RNA sequence: AAUUUGUUACAAUACAUUUUUUGGCACCGCGACCCUCGCACUUGUGGAGUCG
């Protein structure tokens, strides 16, 4: 039922994240809240035609995150099980 | 949960600063927990009144700055 | 005190010239007669008329304007 | 979804007989099923890469055009060579064509 | 008493009267501050050269009072009471800087010291607590 | 299926997950927009393998048979 | 910076903070919220006009989470 | 319950500063605050986003449209936190 | 007497048009819910009163809606 | 705390305070208003007392933004102290 | 010459329609002049005139 659960299950994944203001964010999801507040590690902020800015730790808010670009290899059906 | 304590402002003329850099005036007649405002009508800020009484939605209110002290 | 819900009810009972303003939209307004009432600010308003604001008149039918984008009422 | 023993008929070729001869159609069947034996979900991703081309109700394989079926034959074909090189640790650039055609055929 | 990572980690950290770190012969290992300070106070130490910094994007104020600065390898730089002796040694500051203080340095008594700084470091607006004027 | 979005992104993709909020897990993802600083006319689109999506973004989803 | 699990566990760390308007609040997180509102000990709003960093020292600030975009760690404690 | 809310409540009496979404800073004696940051303030100045300032009596503000609130630094000391 | 939800219910399997937060729409209503999300068939996209394209089978998200009309 | 007066009151408040901080940092780890009453003055507070005394003797009459500053020990103890 | 048991307190393990996280998003300062010499805890701080 819940995508929140799925999100929670996705742990330690090196992923890109896309915001409502279009910022591309390359980082390892250490955790996510019940309300989609992403907590990243080894983070890399780039804009959508300008230079890059890297950071160690970023807690991004749930309302901002438009699209979390998932990893390359992932078994989705399995994840979707309760 | 708690009621907006606007009993001080009851039956006084207030500048309801509203969404999109607009304004409203008028004497305060009522309100609720969502901060909707019921007020006896006045102008939109040169100036022109519309309506006899008016009801402003909660979300729309930036501010309700008191004209009278 | 006169609550908003009560006011709305009164308006409905009356069937009077209501002129609604749009949230985050200056240029347009609505003008009609209140028919419906909801728990939220949403209502149905038959014989509505869209208005371009003075910085004329335009054709429009029966409409429910959604509660979230309401701003002003008068009736 | 079958809880009871029964016979069921299916169609491999969808309609491939019009544009494609049974020889080549069964051959591409064998290749596709080899990648389904080996690559699994990636070979699936080659099918579902573009969802705008959908598998029909009666049929099994999603319906492409001739050039699309050819390019799919190229990708799917090359998959077996890639996985060969990965697990067997034998570079493709060291290989003789007889071995490539043998492995792809089997 | 090397400027070390361990040294920086136990150093008084506070909001000054900006985020400032309270601090040695050689400036090194600044990486460990993690670019978290607006100001770094290196007063009363024995540093010889203003050099050895990692990339520090935050750092806007450097208080380097009473050290032994004799050579130079950022908006405010306070170098009062150090050892800069030749006008040419101040040349590296042209590549930075709005508030500059070089008082109590031998270089101060050199003929035309003020005009030299103004022409070679035009980005400075206040020099030695006096307004750089048009004239 | 195709999805219209608040930021002018036509998301042509294969749906995997679904919920109350209309958040979606997406495979075979192909977005469509236009990077363009005026006057200019460019039409751009990128493939992505797997992609999570947030629901406030979604305006209108549609199904092309 | 350390490798934390949550925000709560990294209380009183000096924090960079971004908000929807584009301003950058920097200061020590004194207290968190259910809705990500932040109390900041010594808060400095840093803004960029359309050039170079404009700077304003605020003090003790309650910061609403609606407007908060994302938080980053500026330095260690003390 | 929210500790920021508590702090705000405590700040009652004191001269708080207060910017909105619009970017119109106020400063004034905090008259009343609620769980939703529905602030009232007395003797309050009002800066426009562009620059110009205007004095005003008893402003009300709805927390939805509030951005950030500055409280005096005495409240840092005690005794809400612990 | 006529509330909105019942009106909405009544208007199922009938022509409707929707404006957004802006572009007009036009299609036959399939079904509705408490949240006022929509599902339509024979959707036509009136770009400010200009039918740009006919999409067909669509699902409109509630929060972007402005008003419903025949 | 030292009380300084005879300061050029044309300097903006935040610039005055930042130059004051810079100048006085040389003696040890370190309030100024522009009201009519308080303009041209400042209170500089140091952690160490020896630092305040040294500052007072060494910067008496130091040209700052064009004028010679006059320094003195403050009448009362600073709230922060 | 720490371990177990019981009781009390606190924290952690639910959902979208106005106040937070289902978004209304996207396409005083710088030249001049002159006033004030004042012991504080600060929205801001002299005044005339010119430039932005």
């Amino acid at each position: 039922m819940k995508l929140v659960n799925f999100l929670k299950k996705l742990r330690n994944e090196q992923v890109t994240i896309e915001l409502k203001n279009g910022t591309t964010v390359w980082g390892t999801l250490q955790s996510v809240s019940p309300q989609m507040n992403a907590i990243l590690t080894d983070v890399k902020l780039t804009l959508p035609s300008d230079n890059i800015a890297s950071l160690q730790y970023i807690n991004i808010r749930g309302n901002t995150i438009r699209q979390i670009i998932l990893p390359d290899s992932l078994n989705l059906d399995s994840l979707l099980v309760d | 949960v708690s009621t907006p304590e606007l009993k001080k402002y009851m039956d006084k003329k207030i500048l309801l600063n509203i969404n999109g850099s607009r304004k409203v005036a008028g004497i305060l007649r009522g309100y609720d927990i969502f901060l909707n405002v019921v007020l006896d009508d006045a102008m939109e800020i040169n100036n022109h009144q519309l309506g006899l009484q008016t009801v402003i939605r909660g979300n729309s209110i930036i501010s309700l700055e008191a004209l009278d002290a | 005190m006169v609550p908003p819900i009560n006011c709305i009810f009164n308006f409905l009972q009356q069937q009077t010239p209501v002129t609604i303003w749009l949230f985050e939209q200056i240029g347009i307004r609505i003008k009609g007669k209140i028919v419906g009432f909801d728990e939220f600010m949403n209502v149905v308003i038959d014989e509505a008329v869209e208005i371009p604001v003075n910085s004329k008149g335009t054709p429009l039918g029966k409409i429910l304007l959604k509660g979230d984008n309401i701003t002003l009422i008068t009736s | 979804k079958a809880t009871e023993p029964q016979m069921v008929l299916f169609n491999i070729y969808d309609d491939w007989l019009d544009r494609i001869s049974s020889y080549t159609a069964f051959s591409r069947l064998t290749l596709l099923l080899r990648a389904l034996k080996t690559n699994e979900e990636s070979a699936k991703m080659i099918l579902l890469s573009d969802p705008t081309i959908t598998i029909k109700s009666y049929h099994l394989w999603p319906s492409f055009t001739d050039e699309q079926w050819i390019t799919i034959e190229s990708q799917m074909r090359d998959l077996i060579l890639t996985e060969y090189g990965r697990k067997y640790n034998v570079n493709i650039s060291a290989l003789t064509q007889t071995e490539i055609k043998d492995i792809i055929l089997g | 008493m090397k400027f070390t990572p361990s040294i920086v980690i136990d150093a008084p950290q506070y909001y000054v009267d900006d985020l400032q770190l309270e601090t040695e012969s050689m400036p090194s290992s600044l990486k460990h501050l993690t670019k978290p300070t607006h100001i770094l106070d290196l007063t009363n130490n024995d540093l010889i050269m203003i050099p050895d910094l990692s990339r520090r994007d935050d750092i806007h104020t450097l208080l380097l009072g009473r050290n032994n600065i004799v050579e130079v390898d950022v908006q405010n730089l306070t170098l009062s009471n150090n050892s800069i002796r030749r006008f040419e040694d101040l040349q590296r500051l042209r590549r930075a800087l709005k508030n500059l203080t070089l008082i109590g340095n031998q270089v101060c008594h050199l003929a035309n010291y003020r005009e030299h700084v103004l022409r070679l470091v035009p980005h400075l607006e206040t020099l030695d607590f006096q307004n750089v004027t048009a004239e | 299926v195709i999805i219209s979005l608040r930021n002018n992104h036509k998301i042509i993709a294969r749906v995997k997950a679904f919920d109350r909020h209309c958040n979606m897990v997406l495979e075979n993802v192909k977005e469509l927009w236009t990077e363009k600083k005026g006057k200019n006319v460019i039409n751009r689109e990128r493939f992505i393998s797997k992609l999570f999506l947030r629901g406030d973004s979604v305006i209108v989803v549609l199904k092309t048979p | 910076v350390a490798h934390s699990s949550r925000l709560a566990n990294l209380i009183d760390y000096k924090l960079r903070v971004l908000t929807q308007d584009g301003r950058v609040y920097i200061g020590q997180l004194m207290a968190f919220d259910k809705h990500m509102n932040l109390v900041l000990n010594e808060c400095i709003e840093e803004r960029v006009p359309k050039i170079k960093v404009e700077k304003r020292v605020l003090g003790l600030t309650i910061l609403r989470g609606e407007q908060i975009l994302s938080t980053v760690v500026e330095d260690k404690p003390l | 319950n929210g500790i920021p809310v508590k702090l705000l409540n405590e700040a009652q009496g004191h001269i708080v500063s207060l910017e909105l979404t619009t970017g119109a800073t106020y400063r004034g004696k905090l008259v009343e605050s609620e769980d939703s940051m529905n602030v009232q303030l007395r003797d309050v100045i009002a800066t426009e986003p562009q620059g110009a300032v205007t004095h005003m009596d008893q402003i009300f503000v709805r927390g939805s449209q509030i951005k950030f609130i500055v409280v005096p630094d005495l409240l840092k000391n005690a005794p809400l936190f612990k | 007497p006529v509330n909105p939800k019942p009106f909405l219910k009544g208007l199922v399997n009938h022509r409707v048009g929707v404006k957004l937060k802006s572009t007009e729409y036009r299609g036959t209503l399939v079904s509705t819910d408490n949240y006022f999300n929509l599902q339509l068939n024979e959707a036509e996209e009136f770009v400010a009163g200009v039918s740009h394209g006919t999409l067909g089978e669509i699902f409109i998200r509630c929060n972007n809606v402005l008003y419903i009309r025949e | 705390t030292l009380y300084v007066s005879q300061l050029n009151e044309k300097i903006n408040m935040q610039r005055l305070r930042v130059n004051l901080f810079l100048l006085f940092a040389t003696f040890g780890e370190v309030v100024s208003m522009n009201f009519k009453k308080q303009r041209g003055q400042a209170f500089i507070t140091m952690r160490t007392i020896d630092q305040a005394s040294l500052a007072q003797i060494s910067l008496n009459g130091e040209r700052f933004f064009g004028k010679p500053l006059k320094v003195e020990f403050s009448k009362s103890e600073t709230k922060t102290l």
